[PDB]
């Protein structure tokens, strides 16, 4: 027994997966099939603020920290709560980007230790560690790797501390982990 | 337009080597690596190497280690492949790509033909062939040439439909080629005709006008 | 390495209905909700043509009638519905790790009405008989299914040896097929002989189709 019921689907951002370079400008339009007129929003999935109204966001200068999540909402002004999301990551290209500069941890010393690195860069950067020793990388976002490397605490480590350099084919970045004491 | 355009095509002798190029057009040229491909015989494609031109960063297949050298001269926006020591096992096609911090390719270059062999290049004979909806056809037997490839056009290439060329056919180290026209019976031999054939490798051009 | 896994080899799909190719990697492509897995269009003579990238975006000034949809290590280009340009072989690529692999690509073949060859037969030119030598070719254009024998006769007897035929590719305007026959002779025994036959065996007719000159006529 037939039905026809209200709807919004198909929500389909142009381009894709834009990759720009630091300065250029980006034009990002959405697109939406539905049952009635649609109204557009766009977020920055990393925060909830609202950048601009309707389906079209224009971008200009881009610095590298304008890359990452917007996300573009087709409501229905007639319908309250009848919507759709859909997500666009955008590759800004630049030289890895360390999560952290220089950190501090607090150790003993017959204690083994899983120490972290984050980093951002386009393309994806890799990791890479003073010491010896197999680190496994995690990719959580087309552009973010955490490595991650465990350590035996030893005097030289303490002395030197332990530092990752993450990699790219536009540069490299350094971080430096120091390895403190009991009391 | 983005535009990569390859050199020609190439007759190495084994364990010889030879330097393919790619020369770019139409973006920012540092800004996008450059990828080379191989595919044999027209199946499969091997991906060979990568070079980022901003940094002169290469990263190789370890399949090709050893085979390519990939090398980059912003000068000219070029890159460029080095097949060293080659064998019967390299004669193929080597396409030159652009790509982007995704590693997928926009845009492809037309393909640089490669024969490895011992043979020596062969000046190609073109023959005119004459008949002996309801209308004629026409054709041009070019025969006993090396190497691949040549080129076959008709009327300077401005006449293009119902054109039937070929494949090559490889016989005794000398290939041989058949192209065809298919043409309206108002117009011939009213309209003059001409088989025009491009061997590089010999460094001979025919245009040969069929006649009854 | 990592191994992309294409099925089937080949596909025979009527004008107007969907053509789905499949294409299985060894390992995920996919990570952080992106799917490293892309896919080309190749026609003979010319490169590859890309088609969808990140496993679902149509690439600008590919005609809708193509998508690519799948996720992990399952990922299926649809085309729908097939028209007679899109004959050509299709290829997947990742690019999750180095090195990038392709698949072991899929052509396509277009299902038409059946079509008769169009033959002509043409005799050895006096400027290849100022050489000693003396060849004669045959063309089968416009002709559908693939399959197709041809069988040269001097004077009624059979010739198998100095034969090279030439087969196309599906045409991108109207699908059909072509062949190209030549025989390659010595002159001396060319002018020893009066007819040759051009005879061809194909599923369009009953009888083979026959075309033959005879060398003393003219
Ligand atoms: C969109 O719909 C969700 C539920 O599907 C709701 O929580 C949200 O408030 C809606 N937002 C707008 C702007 O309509
Ligand atoms: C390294 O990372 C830090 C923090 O993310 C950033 O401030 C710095 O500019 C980066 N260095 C380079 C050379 O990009
Ligand atoms: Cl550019
Ligand atoms: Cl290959």
């Amino acid at each position: 027994q037939e039905l026809l019921v209200n709807y919004v689907s198909d929500v389909r951002v142009s381009p894709a997966a834009p990759e720009r370079q630091e300065g250029s400008s980006l034009t990002l339009t959405c697109e939406a099939e539905s049952s009635q007129d649609l109204e557009f929003q766009w977020l920055r999935e990393e925060t909830g603020q609202v950048l601009e109204r309707g389906p079209v966001l224009q971008l200009h200068d881009l610095k590298r920290e304008a890359g990452g999540g917007y996300r573009c909402v087709a409501s229905v002004p007639s319908i309250p709560g009848l919507n759709r999301t859909q997500l666009v990551n955008v590759a800004i290209f630049g030289p890895p980007w360390m999560a952290f500069k220089e950190r501090k941890v607090w150790v003993k010393e017959n204690m083994v230790l899983n120490l972290s690195c984050e980093a951002s860069g386009h393309p994806r950067p890799t990791i890479s560690w003073n010491v010896n020793g197999t680190a496994s990388e995690q990719d959580q976002d087309p552009q973010r790797v955490l490595s991650t490397l465990n350590v035996l605490v030893t005097p030289e480590l303490l002395e030197t501390g332990v530092e990752c350099t993450a990699s790219n084919d536009l540069g490299k970045n350094t971080s430096i982990l120091f390895l403190e004491l009991v009391n | 337009e983005v535009q990569l355009l390859e050199s020609g095509a190439e007759l190495v002798r084994p364990g010889a080597s030879v330097k393919l190029s790619c020369k770019t057009s139409g973006y920012i040229f540092t800004n996008y690596w450059i990828h080379w491909v191989k595919q044999r015989s027209g199946q499969g494609l091997e991906w060979i190497a990568r070079i980022y031109p901003g940094t002169d960063i290469t990263y190789y297949n370890e399949k090709f280690k050893g085979k390519a050298t990939l090398t980059v001269d912003k000068s000219s926006s070029s890159a460029y492949m080095l097949l060293s020591s080659l064998k019967s096992e390299d004669s193929s096609v080597y396409f030159c790509a652009r790509s982007g911090g995704y590693w997928y390719f926009d845009v492809w270059g037309a393909g640089t033909t490669v024969t490895v062999s011992s043979a020596k290049t062969t000046a190609p004979s073109v023959y005119p062939l004459a008949p002996v909806g309801s209308s004629v056809t026409l054709g041009c037997l070019v025969k006993g040439y090396f190497p691949e490839p040549v080129t076959l056009t008709w009327n300077s290439g401005s006449l293009s439909s119902g054109v039937h060329t070929f494949p090559a056919v490889l016989n005794s180290d000398l290939y041989t080629l058949s192209s065809l026209m298919t043409v309206t019976s108002s117009t011939w031999p009213s309209q003059s005709i001409t088989c025009n054939v491009a061997h590089p490798a010999s460094s001979t051009k025919v245009d040969k006008k069929i006649e009854p | 390495e990592l191994v992309m896994t294409q099925s089937p080899a080949s596909l025979a799909v009527s004008l107007g209905q969907r053509a789905t190719i499949s294409c299985r990697a060894s390992k995920s492509v996919s990570i952080s909700g992106y799917s490293y897995m892309h896919w080309y269009q190749q026609k003979p003579g010319q490169p590859p043509k890309l088609l969808i990238y990140l496993a679902s975006n149509l690439e600008s000034g590919v005609p809708a009638r193509f998508s690519g949809s799948g996720s992990g290590t399952d990922f299926t280009l649809n085309i729908h519905p097939v028209e007679e340009e899109d004959a050509a072989t299709y290829y997947c690529q990742h690019s999750r790790e180095l090195p990038y692999t392709f698949g072991g690509g899929t052509k396509l073949e277009i299902k038409r009405a059946d079509a008769a060859p169009t033959v002509s037969i043409f005799p050895p030119s006096s400027e290849q008989l100022t050489s000693g030598g003396a060849s004669v070719v045959c063309f089968l254009n416009n002709f559908y299914p693939k399959d197709i024998n041809v069988k040269w006769k001097i004077d009624g007897s059979e010739r198998q040896n100095g034969v090279l035929n030439s087969w196309t590719d599906q045409d991108s305007k109207d699908s059909t097929y072509s062949m190209s026959s030549t025989l390659t002779l010595t002159k001396d025994e060319y002018e020893r002989h009066n007819s040759y036959t051009c005879e061809a065996t194909h599923k369009t007719s009953t009888s083979p189709i026959v075309k033959s000159f005879n060398r003393n006529e003219c």
